[PDB]
RNA sequence: CGCGGGGUGGAGCAGCCUGGUAGCUCGUCGGGCUCAUAACCCGAAGAUCGUCGGUUCAAAUCCGGCCCCCGCAACCA
RNA sequence: GUACGGCCGCAAGGUUAAAACUCAAAUGAAUUGACGGGGGCCCGCACAAGCGGUGGAGCAUGUGGUUUAAUUCGAUGCAA
RNA sequence: AAGGCGGCCCCCUGGACGAAGACUGACGCUCAGGUGCGAAAGCGUGGGGAGCAAACAGGAUUAGAUACCCUGGUAGUCCAC
């Protein structure tokens, strides 16, 4: 509170610390997969989830999401990743680019595309 | 491991190489020795003991034996305890008495014959 | 005489809990009482093929010592199985 | 849409896990998780740890799957 | 032919040298307590006291046989 | 108030004091209920005071169970 | 000052408050680091030991009861450093 105890003192602004410690101030990041498996999540939700462990260029080791409906994943393929939780799924931290690299997009999406590595559909 | 090859000769033989070491076959054993038991007695432990005589080999302790009377096989399995009076000795040559023991064999009649082999 | 006193092994009841209860069940065998194991299973008249068994002949085997039981029962009489425990008789 | 890769096997309840939460062994080859599906949860149905059940199962994650019929 | 301790109710005991309807525990089946269960509480079922001869007023307990279980014992490579 | 480092202690331990990881909460006071074998005050055949019962018996009846080709469906603690 | 301090008597000693006036003349307040004090339990050596009582033993309760209740009871609780 005293200014003197300021002046011995100076206010300290915290550091934040981050949500995506592993991409290190990077968009996206390139790994390869480690484990292709299912997991469950957390009250109140119920399935089974597509994860992937995928070990990063930069050595890190995470686990990272394989969005929408379907995939064609397996170990040893090369995928991209960038940042986005997984919230009912505790430590999943990391989502998969879906049409990048050896990770398909998703088959017959018409809405959100994008999102999904899709190309648009010819007619 | 880093190997480069000038000729891929050289190369489509050592894949195969790496290849035929992968397989793990084993086809069938040589016996290390072949012991005919007599004059069971009990323990409290194993629940019993076969007195034997080696007529051939060297019995060992961790070596699997394949139990047959009449030619066909009465039991199978590995031994635990190998011993000769209170000596216990890990290894019993031919023409020597002998004395064996095993877990989960319930009956020994005289006349059969254990045949221990090495892998 | 010998009497008959008791105790129980209910299912989640292993080692931790258990064998200080093995030491109380010594104790009545040790009294010169015939101890009676009562399971109380989570269960039925066929609870378990897990329930009773481990800890029952665990308890024999690690108490055979001093007891033995009378019998390995395994016949279930309602949600609860009694395995009847005594001193371990000289012949 | 819904893939249609699901199954429906069956198999027995081998543990009592928490929150719903089961070891429940396929008759098919072996067990799996198994969590109580919502359906049968919210009509509870308690299910006790020795008892023939059916399940839904991913390919996606065969180590997984939901008791659908209750007994 | 070879020692120990026991035989009572479904299981395990007490009642023994102190010979007059065999009682005390766990189980069994009910009842009570609880919203309910576990636990606990009130209760009833449950016996040639191994089997016989002796011995006695009446012997569970009295003796000895037949017999059975355990005890260590005996098979302890 | 943990780890690592330092100082201290015969020891038990004390003192100074982090980070990764994980969650969208954690928390304070007060409000309306509900609940109490936390407390206070107060009611009801709630207890206490009484009279007659049920629990035993035989039969009537409902349910469970068991059985059956079928023993039709429902009601299940007080409130089946 | 806080921790904490209770039969009675003496000895040594700290602080607080009141009355009156004299003296000193801002000598004051606060205090990181430093130093000292600091219930109970606990530790070391030697004493002491009635009552109480961790531990421990026994009796009960209970489905269990390493508890609550009972019969005992060691450290400790007491003194010096």
């Amino acid at each position: 509170a005293t200014v003197n105890q300021l002046v011995r003192k100076p206010r300290a602004r915290k550091v934040a610390k981050s949500n995506v410690p592993a991409l290190e101030a990077c968009p996206q990041k390139r790994g390869v997969c480690t484990r292709v498996y299912t997991t469950t999540p957390k009250k109140p939700n119920s399935a089974l989830r597509k994860v992937c462990r995928v070990r990063l260029t930069n050595g890190f080791e995470v686990t990272s999401y394989i969005g929408g409906e379907g995939h064609n994943l397996q170990e040893h393929s090369v995928i991209l990743i960038r940042g986005g939780r997984v919230k009912d799924l505790p430590g999943v931290r990391y989502h998969t680019v879906r049409g990048a690299l050896d990770c398909s997009g998703v088959k017959d999406r018409k809405q959100a595309r994008s999102k999904y590595g899709v190309k648009r559909p010819k007619a | 491991d880093l190997r480069y090859y000038s000729v891929i000769y050289n190369l489509i033989d050592e894949v195969k190489a790496a290849m035929s070491g992968m397989l793990s076959p084993e086809l069938k054993q040589q016996i290390i020795g072949l012991a005919e038991v007599r004059d069971v007695f009990k323990s409290p432990k194993f629940g019993a003991i076969a007195g034997c005589m080696v007529t051939e080999g060297v019995v060992k302790r961790h070596n699997p034996i394949r139990v047959l009377r009449d030619n066909v096989v009465i039991y199978e399995g590995e031994l635990e305890s190998l011993r000769r009076f209170k000596d216990d000795v890990n290894e019993v040559r031919n023409g020597m008495e002998c004395g064996i023991g095993v877990k989960n064999y319930n009956d020994v009649r005289t006349g059969d014959v254990i045949e221990v082999f090495e892998i | 005489v010998i009497q008959v006193k008791e105790i129980k092994f209910r299912p989640g009841t292993d080692e931790g809990d258990y064998q200080v209860k093995l030491r109380s069940l010594i104790r009545f065998l040790e009294e010169g009482d015939k101890a009676k194991i009562t399971l109380r299973f989570r269960g039925r008249e066929m609870a378990h093929q897990q329930i009773g068994m481990e800890v029952l002949n665990r308890v024999k085997d690690d108490l055979q010592e001093l007891a033995v039981v009378e019998s390995f029962p395994t016949k279930i009489e309602g949600r609860q199985m009694i395995m009847v425990l005594a001193p371990k008789k000289k012949q | 849409a819904k893939e249609k890769d699901t199954i429906r096997t069956e198999g027995v309840v081998t543990e009592a896990l928490p929150n719903a939460t089961f070891r429940v062994k396929l008759d098919s080859g072996p067990e799996i998780l198994a969590y109580i599906s919502g359906k049968m949860r919210m009509h509870y149905i308690r299910i006790l740890p020795g008892d023939r059940v059916v399940v839904e199962i991913t390919p996606y994650d065969p180590t997984r799957g939901r008791i659908v019929y209750r007994k």
